[PDB]
């Protein structure tokens, strides 16, 4: 059963959560290929592991920059959680280590790129296509939430498309293991639940609100709340109003009214029946949850495969040096990394 | 159209997390 599967998953997770893997590789074991992405977190570089010939996505954070951005605890959460989790729709953390200047998380590389690029280019996904992806996120949140983990940054930019056309969630920079409520203002403007904007204590229900934003954006081609500036986005989110494209099915609009629900006693994923209110919704009637988990469903889209190290699905970024100071920076802050 | 309004907006590229 679902209860039994999650109980074994928790036993596996807790063993790693309580005794985290540390210092499992070194920078000199990898050949630098190209920058795949950048942000305030630092950068993600395509690398080749010489001993295996495998390609990986190496997330590199500058310790001093993490400290200035007040992201120490968040970065420790990201690495501690990633090394402990195991689910088909989560990107794997293969190695981690640090040096005098930087923190490194060597992740599974998905040459298929981010769902974001495909969604923007194609424009929108049909409902069966959006449902296929939505089902993987529902199962992933059922898994994460069962481990007391809140994800907090769901968006197409963080959903990688694998060689089989399935999803892999990446970027655990705001994930946190919390049993009670939490208060940090974090996430992406378009995806913030009203309780975050309003500075309330919040829980895992923010991930279910974010799922509503994602399904809408996938099926419409644009988010339910957009504007030129974040403040204007926040005004739309808290207004209690949402408009649907005329091509949205009645079942899709009903599911979205229940996910994009300001009232926490009414938001799907947050009620007595939990995730089953979503899994059992009419929009998901054709979804075979077990076949999705087992990856037996034919994917609606397979990204063009041009090799294990090809980067055609990624934008180009200015290449910067990976500098390693001769002096250890922020040793105490990142001691457990 | 809503699509034209989105495409003309400044938020069609990758979106950054808040600070
Ligand atoms: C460049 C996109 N990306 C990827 C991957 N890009 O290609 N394979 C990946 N895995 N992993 C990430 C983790 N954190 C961030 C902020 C971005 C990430």
């Amino acid at each position: 059963s679902v209860k039994e599967f999650l109980a074994k998953a928790k036993e596996d997770f807790l063993k790693k959560w309580e005794n985290p893997a540390q210092n499992t590789a070194h920078l000199d074991q990898f050949e630098r290929i190209k920058t795949l992405g950048t942000g305030s977190y630092g950068r993600v570089m395509l690398v080749k592991h010489m001993e295996t010939g495998n390609h990986y996505a190496m997330k590199i954070l500058d310790k001093q920059k993490v400290v200035k951005l007040k992201q120490i605890e968040h970065t420790l959460n990201e690495k501690r959680i990633l090394q402990a989790v195991n689910f088909p729709f989560l990107v794997k953390l293969e190695f981690s280590f640090k040096d005098n200047s930087n923190l490194y998380m060597v992740l599974e590389y998905l040459p298929g790129g981010e769902m974001f690029s495909h969604l923007r280019r194609i424009g929108r996904f049909s409902e069966p296509h959006a449902r296929f992806y939505a089902a993987q996120i529902v199962l992933t949140f059922e898994y994460l939430h069962s481990l007391d983990l809140i994800y907090r940054d769901l968006k197409p930019e963080n959903l990688m498309i694998d060689q089989q056309g399935y999803i892999k969630v990446t970027d655990f920079g705001f994930a946190k293991r919390v049993k009670g409520r939490t208060w940090t203002l974090c996430g992406t403007p378009e995806y913030l639940a009203p309780e975050i904007i309003l500075s309330k204590g919040y829980n895992k229900a923010v991930d279910w609100w974010a799922l509503g934003v994602l399904i809408y954006e996938m099926a419409a081609g644009y988010p339910p709340f957009f504007a030129d500036q974040p403040i204007q986005i926040y005004e739309k989110i808290v207004s209690g109003k949402v408009r649907f494209p005329s091509h949205f099915s009645s079942d899709l609009k009903d599911l979205l009214r229940n996910l994009l629900q300001v009232d926490l006693t009414k938001r799907f994923g947050n009620l007595k029946n939990g995730v089953n209110d979503i899994k059992n919704h009419k929009w998901f009637a054709t979804t075979d949850w077990i076949a999705i988990y087992q990856r037996k469903v034919e994917a609606p889209f397979i990204p063009k495969f041009k090799g294990p190290g090809d980067t055609s699905n990624f934008d180009d970024y200015e290449e910067e040096e990976i500098r390693v100071s001769i002096n250890e920076k922020c040793g105490k802050e990142f001691s457990e990394f | 159209t809503t699509y034209a309004d989105f495409i003309a907006s400044g938020r069609t590229g990758r979106r950054n997390a808040i600070h």
